[PDB]
């Protein structure tokens, strides 16, 4: 049992017709002093899967550790290491699902909520939760933190169902993630300007873009409020 | 609950959701959450739903006293300065989160007050456990200058974000809106998203099968 | 705790109280009597917290002596038991509330039949064929469920008293001095002098 | 401090018919107020026509299950892949229970499938291992709102032939499938209506000597 | 928060953030917690909403009431009504009040009063959580008798670091300037001082 | 629960009731409180239903294994002192059951012996344990003798726990009846508490307390 | 610990075609130890009843309250307290304990005597007023009340069917809760006529 | 620790130790029991290659396990010793546990299981 | 708790012990012999937490008894009460103390004087010429420490052993339900089988 | 306690303050928090001094080994080896260790290890209660490929004003410079940088 120190806020996803997009800021706080502003939470393994993380920072990098022991040991006298015998998204989600519940089991998590974004090599969409506790669950749209509260409801009005998905473009879906970030910035007070965002494409491959920033943002109503009630100036 | 308030160009409206809950339980599938302080002083409440409810009836009858004694409409500051006087002097004991908009001589007003007395001002304002879903929706779409279409438009698709994605709200959606010239129109039911579905099956049963031990007259006149 | 135990029968009410007084390591008493009459054909029981029970005891007997001379008049059963679970109900609301457990026997004149009345500490009256306060009840509830006639005599109803006293004596770890029984009838109430070895 | 648990929501049900047996659960995923998922399954295959839920906290009811599904494989490959009955999985997952009574699996188990006449079976485990073979059970978030229901519909409970004086009871005719799916339905329904975590889906497995098969609803998503 | 008040050679300068947090929510991006209770004297909020708004109208009344007999109150004599407050109920309260005010006698003056209901003149005065990372800066940099265009941009430059660092403070940076000439609301959006 | 054991010239009655809670919440209606350990064997459930349930079928191969290794039937002492022990090993660790392992060997003749999780084994002619045991204890004590016949024998069983049954509100369901001889147990039925309690009121005169 | 769980106890009630139904049970119990079967919560003031779950003693203490309040209206007012007024009524009551509550879970049911509706109201403990047109419901079994009426019920029944509905309601929720039961009775309410009847149900 | 297989089979399918052990038994001194109707009598012989021996204390070749069960040997005396000690803890043990004394059958049983144990585990003759 | 008296007089050491087994609001048993025979002229008596207290008599006892088959001897009064001191004094400082506490009546052949030994659950030894253990010793030492005497013979022992039983059961809150009395001399440990009515 | 450690244009500097204390009282007002593990890797201490003493020798421990068997081992290395420590005995640790080196290809280096054993390489380090106070200025003040004498000054001006703020700082300023050139021991007293 532990408690966390630095740690990184929501993570949020969605997936489209083509494959999935993911996306987490930059930011390692340290309770309300916003500490260290160049923290990437977005994880990529191989071409096909990004780890996005949130929770202890500490722990995450000991599971970034672990990810890239991963694809060492899967490359051990594996022939097809980089073709048939790659690791696919559902693979590292398993083996990361595992690890979580043991932890949580021995009394001792890694103090983190994952979502593992990818394309499997027969071209589906894979996108799944696991956290602390080690509670796994799926959906089309899923979000950590106060991304699962302002984020999902967002997400969830372009793709609310199964259905919805293969009508949903990469552009779409880039730009409800994309406006979710800029809310995220509005009202959670743990969150920073600058993002990563990751394009996982079972054609276009993995797209990962750095250095993103909340634009277009709406701010001069605010000079109109004065006062909390009866004040005029 | 959800709740939202939003201004637009000639006044403000206010919706709310209308489930009832007892913790996981479902009370009231239909719960009306808008409240009147005035004829155009509308009121929705969050928290302890019978501090909400007494607390914007109080306020209501001292301000309806207060709009006979001056020979004025009431106004939305009154109602404001008296709920969380009311409420600070409780420090959070009377469990009242209100949004209170409304319209007075002196324009269109949007306020939300907290149990212990705080109050803001706001374009756009949200309360209740389905507040960050309704928030979300709110600061997507909201612009300055909209007309009251729009503001419908907008305040109820806030709703729905906390209908759907809120386990503490659903059912219908409420609305009133409060223009600067015309009287308040409150929308009962504005819209009803979730109807239950038709049952497999009647379990109206035949006549007996309950037993009964003993049966008799029950005297009412005298 | 102490024993408080009440039978209604056809013609009158039996009421049974333990004679024990403890206090921690120490049995003070074993000749106590647990009851105060309220009236000729009024007597209530009582057990509880230790200095509560006779100052609450005493302050409804005054009560009902006064009314009785003011009114040149006997207050019936129902009444008295009305009076007294409101004052309950007024003390556990306050600041040190009455922790005291009653059951009030009676013969109503004017009806010609017995009645008593079982009253906790909370103000919870309830009428009852026969009534225990504290863990006897979960003893001699269904010895009475069984053996219990509502046309019994008397001398049927201290029979059925004495089967519930051995059931105490036999399995409750206490051991609370036997018991003094009084009869409230028609002709006012008396106690059973003899029930030791009866 | 770190709690090891959590509280995922849901409802399930199991009944078991003549020569069937099904076994039901929503597929709404819940954390708090908030939705996880509308479509996480919680009732699976495990083999030799046997159904299986364990409902609550979901990462015990996975562990859980894929457990048993693993006891499964191995009872084939140390007995000459005999058919794991259902009374003989039931004394397993007892095992599986009780083995961790002191750190327990947080769920309420319910397996279902036919028993070694060809006889629908329903097995319902409290969580760490006491078990019994019933007619049918509700598990899970509304398991109080539905058992009531099932005991009145399914096992006739206070039910009496007219006219007889409430001295003959409704005698314990056996339903079909179609009725007893009828009645599932209703009570997922009756339970989105007034449990907050159930809703969005229901997914029925129906058990017979042709092997296991699935039916999904559509539940109310608020 | 974060809140400061800066005097200078016209006058002085009430600066502060727009955020109010419930935990890591931020219920309102658009605060004002600049606060008139009279024409030329106004405080910088910090703490509970609820008390020091309660505390902000309680002295507006007595300033009012004041004014009505006595004609226009003094900084000092403001200060002193809200220490009265501050002290007196310091058990009940969670309120750090930053008290400005122009006179054409005492010409800008600040009062600090910090959560036990002591009063502080002072130069300049900061508060709210998002201070404690610019004591430093605010040390180094501060002048007395500045220009008004070198007050707002060492206000402006001292909040936007504040809020840098202080998850509790953001929003917008609003100023109020209290000279002869009389009252001046100033606001700074994100896109500018973000880039200082 | 409710649950009896006594002795008598006709060997041992075996009564409990068939009720689960969870707080207030009825869990079940139909539980067997009894495990038939052999044809010679009886255990009774009382406290956690998963500890008695487990640790009494346990208890159950234990004996199995004895006759086995020893040719010859377990004796009701011994197999007592099995979950005595047993049980005695977990002291502390939060295990709740009050239990009765009842039964006739030749040596012994008809035996009950109480166990529980505190550790405490005791040989005697009479026990009542569980929830509802005192409303149990009011009805047989007051009624036994050793000279009962069978039929009022398992009779008194019966209506001793309808009695805890109805007064004890997490006692309920059904009455299931065993009796005990030098041949074995014999099962004397289920019997629902729901149409019991009104034919036993109507044919004892028993229950006035109650609106017929 | 609970209040509201010392005593136990249920009250239901439902609309019908120009009629309602409110139902009880009859137990009185402490804890595990059931003391009266023949503890009645359901009240009648003229032709509008109440009926009380919760805290015995606060169960009595309401229905003498309301009693008292419900004859001073009568001499003042020169007529019957009507089902809607008195639920505002019992509201105020309750909210003026608001920091020292009654442990109780009021239920109106009545029908207006000038238009004929059938009126129910269901209360928490500090008096929010639970309007429905369908079913109200209180007590130690309420989650199993729930249950059963959400299944049972449909709107527009006549007096004769309403009194199944209700009847098996309540039943098969009380033998889910050791705490309910004991005994239960249900009033069929009219405009012209009321009728009261015991059911037989389990006594364990 | 030590666990070398001292007793294994040899090409002939004979464990020598076992019989080796046997030879031991033979030199030993000679012991006889005999069953009558209602009793057991045990006799043991006393060498004669060293006397001026106190009887008094030294061992005899008849030792008590429990009330009811006595237990005599042939070879060497040192061994005896540790089955002696084993079967007398298993007496009261089966008292404690069983709560009634052991048969003469189960007494033998258990000693012959210690002796068997001792043919086929490493490190021990 | 369990009533647990001793008595050692010129010849012998008297033993009294409750027969109550009580378990919340039930007494289970009236009839139980708290004590073991460790060997044919040592007895112990024991009372404290339910479990323990069986589990660790048996277990010395079976100790008492290998220890005579090994040595084909008894153990004197002394060398057993130290080795049941020292069970103890383990215990104390283990994962799970038993608490036990014991009288230990033994016969000395060696000395041909009777031995009453108090050890409590910590391992506290003491020898006595009476002792108790519990609430117990608040009533019979005092009046042990008057009418005790060194020289009295086994029959004015147990006159003594009545007078404190009565004195408890005047004043103890607990019906222990009576004693077994068991006499330990140089004849062995033979039971007062007529001790109810004597 | 109050320290920092700064890359620059020749290589990388360590400053601390002197100052611990227990409770109010100064324990020691002398103290040398600038800790060498090897050659041209040092560290900055705060947090308990029994930790981090602790963690600082048994990381010297393992460089001294290292450099026997591989030969001079690089600043990552180190900071990763304060890491293994500080991560995998978070539960009884208080150690909050700045890490800074230099060496030929990388130049200087300065990797932060906070309370729960995450690595953070940056350009420059704050830490220890003090610090919190100059966030705001060292974000202003700072520059990359400063000079030897400016980069002392940043680090002089920096942990004055965290001395100056902060009562758990104080006494003296030590640095130490590494460099190309070796290992060079400054510091400064009260009577100089209380004056800046
Ligand atoms: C009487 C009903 C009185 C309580 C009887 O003793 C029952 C025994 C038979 C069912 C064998 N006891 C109860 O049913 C249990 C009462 C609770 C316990 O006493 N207790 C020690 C747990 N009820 C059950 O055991 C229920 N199990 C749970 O309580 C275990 C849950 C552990 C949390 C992870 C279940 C069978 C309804």
């Amino acid at each position: 049992t532990q408690q966390p120190i630095v740690t990184g806020t929501s993570v949020i996803s969605m997936k489209y017709d083509n494959g999935v997009i993911i996306a987490a800021d930059n930011l390692g706080s340290y309770g309300s002093l916003l500490r260290f502003n160049g923290v990437e939470r977005l994880i990529p393994v191989g071409d096909n899967t990004v780890v996005g993380i949130s929770g202890d920072i500490s722990d995450m990098q000991h599971i970034e550790r672990l990810l890239k022991d991963l694809v060492t040991e899967n490359a051990y006298d594996n022939p097809l290491a980089d073709a048939e015998e790659a690791l696919e998204p559902s693979y590292i989600f398993e083996y990361l699902a595992t690890v979580m519940y043991q932890r949580r089991s021995k009394m001792n998590p890694l103090w983190n909520a994952i979502i593992v974004a990818g394309v499997q090599s027969n071209g589906d969409q894979f996108l799944r939760y696991v956290n602390l506790l080690g509670v796994t669950y799926s959906s089309p749209t899923l979000a950590t933190g106060f991304g699962a509260h302002m984020a999902n409801p967002l997400l969830r009005k372009v793709v609310d169902r199964e259905s919805d998905i293969p009508k949903t473009t990469v552009q779409v879906a880039e730009e409800a993630i994309v406006n979710a970030m800029r809310v995220l910035y509005y009202r959670d007070a743990r969150s920073s300007r600058n993002f990563s965002l990751a394009i996982i494409d079972k054609n276009t491959g993995l797209t990962f873009k750095k250095n993103l920033q909340v634009e277009n943002m709406k701010w001069d109503f605010a000079k109109d409020i004065k006062g909390y009630g009866t004040q005029k100036i | 609950t959800t709740i939202v308030g939003v201004k637009f160009n000639n006044g403000v409206v206010i919706a709310a959701d209308t489930r009832s809950t007892q913790g996981p339980i479902v009370a009231d599938k239909n719960c009306a959450k808008l409240h009147r302080i005035s004829p155009k002083i509308w009121c929705a409440g969050a928290g302890t739903a019978a501090d909400t409810e007494a607390v914007t009836q109080l306020i209501g009858s001292n301000i309806e006293l207060h709009s006979l004694y001056t020979s004025r409409e009431p106004r939305v500051v009154s109602a404001l300065q008296m709920l969380k006087q009311h409420l600070f002097k409780y420090q959070g004991h009377i469990g009242a989160y209100l949004i209170v908009a409304g319209v007075d001589p002196t324009g269109s007003h949007l306020f939300s007050i907290h149990a212990h007395g705080s109050t803001d001002v706001g374009y756009y304002l949200s309360l209740g456990s389905g507040s960050l879903a309704a928030m979300a929706v709110l600061e997507s779409h909201w612009k300055q200058d909209l007309t009251k279409e729009e503001a419908i438009k907008l305040a109820s698709d806030a709703i729905q974000a906390g209908i759907w994605n809120d386990l503490g709200s659903g059912s219908n959606v409420d609305v009133c809106v409060m223009e600067i010239g015309k009287d308040a129109e409150y929308l009962r039911n504005y819209l009803t998203p979730n109807v239950r579905e038709e049952k497999q099956k009647s379990y109206k049963f035949p006549r007996g099968t309950t037993a009964v031990l003993k049966e008799s007259i029950v005297n009412i006149c005298d | 705790m102490d024993i408080i135990l009440g039978i209604r029968v056809q013609d009158s009410v039996i009421l049974a109280s333990s004679k024990a007084v403890t206090r921690g390591i120490s049995v003070l008493k074993d000749s106590d009597d647990k009851t105060r009459q309220l009236s000729p054909h009024t007597l209530m029981s009582f057990a509880g917290e230790a200095g509560d029970t006779v100052q609450f005891a005493e302050y409804i007997q005054a009560n009902i002596q006064l009314y009785s001379i003011r009114e040149d008049y006997e207050l019936s059963p129902q009444a008295v038991s009305s009076f007294v679970r409101q004052e309950l109900a007024k003390s556990i609301r306050s600041r040190r509330p009455y922790q005291v457990n009653v059951l009030i026997g009676g013969y109503d004149k004017k009806k010609n039949k017995p009645e008593l009345y079982q009253i906790d500490y909370l103000g919870t009256k309830v009428e009852l064929p026969y009534g225990a306060h504290g863990y006897s009840g979960f003893y001699t509830f269904s010895l009475l469920d069984h053996h219990y006639r509502p046309d019994m005599t008397t001398e049927e109803g201290l029979d059925l008293l004495k089967l519930c006293v051995q059931e105490l004596e036999k399995r409750m770890p206490m051991d609370f001095k036997g018991v003094i029984v009084k009869i409230v009838d028609k002709d006012g109430i008396r106690q059973v002098d003899d029930f030791q070895a009866q | 401090q770190f709690n090891p648990y959590g509280d995922n929501g849901g409802t399930i049900l199991g009944i078991a018919g003549e020569d069937f047996a099904v076994l039901a659960g929503d597929t709404r995923n819940i954390t708090d107020y908030s939705i996880n998922s509308r479509y996480e399954p919680k009732v699976f295959d495990c083999g030799d026509n046997i159904v299986m839920s364990a409902n609550g906290f979901a990462a015990d009811g996975d562990a859980l299950v894929k457990r048993f599904k693993n006891s499964v494989k191995w009872y084939h490959f140390d007995h000459n892949d005999k058919k794991l009955s259902i009374n003989s999985a039931a004394r397993n997952i007892q095992h599986l229970l009780y083995g961790k009574r002191f750190f327990p699996y947080y769920v309420h188990t319910i397996i279902a499938g036919l028993d070694e006449d060809g006889k629908g079976a329903v097995y319902s485990f409290d969580p760490v291992g006491s078990y019994e073979r019933e007619q049918c059970r509700a598990g899970g978030a509304a398991a109080s709102l539905i058992m009531p229901f099932l005991d009145n519909q399914v096992n006739f409970k206070n039910q009496y032939e007219p006219g007889t004086n409430g001295k003959v009871k409704k005698p314990l005719k056996y339903l079909s499938v179609e009725e007893v799916i009828k009645l599932v339905r209703d009570s997922f329904t009756s339970a989105t209506e007034r449990h907050i975590q159930v809703g969005d889906g229901l997914e029925i497995l129906i058990v017979t000597k042709d092997g296991v098969r699935k039916e999904f609803y559509e539940l109310k998503r608020d | 928060t974060s809140i400061m008040a800066v005097t200078f050679k016209d006058g002085v300068i009430l600066g502060a953030d727009s955020r109010t947090t419930t935990g890591a929510y931020i219920a309102n991006r658009v605060t004002d917690k600049l606060t008139r209770v009279h024409d030329k004297i106004w405080c910088c909020r910090s703490g509970s909403a609820a008390d020091t708004q309660a505390i902000a109208d309680i002295v507006q009344y007595h300033l009012e009431l004041y004014t009505s007999q006595y004609g226009t109150p003094s900084t000092e004599t403001a200060a002193s009504v809200f220490k009265e407050l501050c002290y007196e109920n310091k058990d009940n309260l969670t309120a750090g009040i930053i008290v400005a005010g122009y006179d054409d006698k005492n010409k800008g003056e600040v009062y600090t009063i910090p959560l036990g209901g002591s009063v502080h003149k002072l130069p300049y005065a900061i508060a709210g959580s998002g201070s404690t990372f610019i004591y430093g800066y605010c040390d180094k940099n501060f002048r007395e008798n500045m220009s008004k265009e070198e007050t707002v941009d060492f206000i402006k430059h001292s909040l936007s670091q504040a809020i840098k660092w202080d998850g509790s403070s953001g929003g917008v940076i609003r100023m109020v300037v209290l000279t002869a000439a009389g009252v001046e609301r100033l606001i700074f959006y994100p896109d500018e001082y973000e880039q200082l | 629960t409710t649950t009896l054991a006594f002795r008598f010239q006709g060997g041992i009655i075996v009564a409990v009731d068939s009720r689960a809670t969870a707080g207030n919440w009825v869990a079940s209606q139909t539980v067997k409180k009894v495990i038939e350990i052999n044809p010679f064997l009886l255990g009774t459930m009382a406290g956690g239903a998963a500890d008695c349930q487990f640790w009494e079928t346990w208890l159950g191969s234990q004996c199995r294994l004895h006759e086995l290794r020893e040719k010859e039937r377990i004796s009701v002492a011994a197999a007592s002192k099995i979950l005595s022990n047993l049980v005695y090993q977990y002291k502390g660790a939060g295990l709740s059951m009050g239990t009765m392992i009842c039964g006739y060997t030749r040596k012994e003749g008809p035996t009950i012996y109480y166990v529980d999780s505190d550790g405490t084994r005791l040989k005697g002619d009479i026990f009542c344990v569980g929830s509802g045991q005192t409303f149990a204890y009011g009805v047989l004590d007051s009624n036994y003798k050793w000279d009962l016949s069978v039929e009022d024998a398992l009779y008194l069983g019966k209506r001793s726990i309808l009695a805890a049954a109805h007064r004890d509100a997490y006692s309920g369901g059904s009455v299931n009846l065993y009796h005990v001889t030098e041949d074995g147990w014999i099962y004397h039925g289920n019997h629902d508490v729901g149409e019991l309690f009104w034919k036993v009121k109507e044919e004892e005169g028993s229950f006035n307390n109650v609106i017929g | 610990s609970d209040p509201s769980s010392i005593n136990g106890g249920i009250v239901v009630a439902m609309t019908g075609k120009d009629c309602v139904a409110i139902a009880c049970d009859l137990r009185l119990g402490s804890q595990s130890l059931g003391v009266s079967n023949k503890f009645e919560k359901i009240f009648h003031y003229g032709h509008v009843f109440l009926g009380i779950t919760g805290l015995a003693t606060d169960v009595t203490t309401l229905n003498e309250m309301f009693r008292y309040k419900t004859n001073l209206y009568k001499l003042k007012e020169e007529r019957a307290i009507e089902p809607e007024t008195f639920t505002q009524l019992v509201s105020s009551s309750l909210y003026e304990r608001r920091f020292g509550p009654y442990f109780v879970g009021p239920v109106v049911a009545g029908i207006n005597s000038k238009s004929g509706k059938p009126f129910i109201a269901g209360f928490d403990l500090i008096g929010c007023i639970d309007e429905a047109k369908d079913f109200i419901v209180s007590g130690t079994a309420s989650d199993q009340l729930f249950g059963m009426c959400e299944s049972l019920y449909e709107p527009n029944l006549e007096p004769e069917d309403l009194f199944e509905t209700i009847s098996q309601a309540l039943l098969n929720a009380a033998d889910r809760d050791a705490l309910s039961g004991w005994g239960a009775v249900v009033y069929i309410i009219k405009k012209d006529e009321v009728v009261k009847r015991y059911l037989k149900m389990r006594q364990d | 620790g030590y666990d070398r297989a001292l007793s294994i089979f040899s090409p002939d399918g004979h464990i020598f130790q076992v019989e080796y052990a046997l030879e031991a038994v033979k030199r030993g001194t000679c012991a006889v029991g005999v069953k009558g109707k209602n009793c057991v009598v045990l006799g043991c012989e006393r060498r004669s290659t060293l006397k001026l021996q106190d009887t008094r204390i030294t061992p005899s070749k008849v030792s008590k396990i429990d009330s009811h069960v006595v237990l005599s040997f042939s070879g060497l005396n040192a061994d005896s010793r540790i089955l002696i000690e084993k079967a007398r803890v298993e007496a009261q043990s089966h008292r404690l546990t069983l709560e009634d004394p052991v048969t003469v059958e189960y007494l033998t049983r258990y000693v012959a299981g210690v002796q068997q144990r001792y043919t086929q585990s490493g490190g021990v003759r």
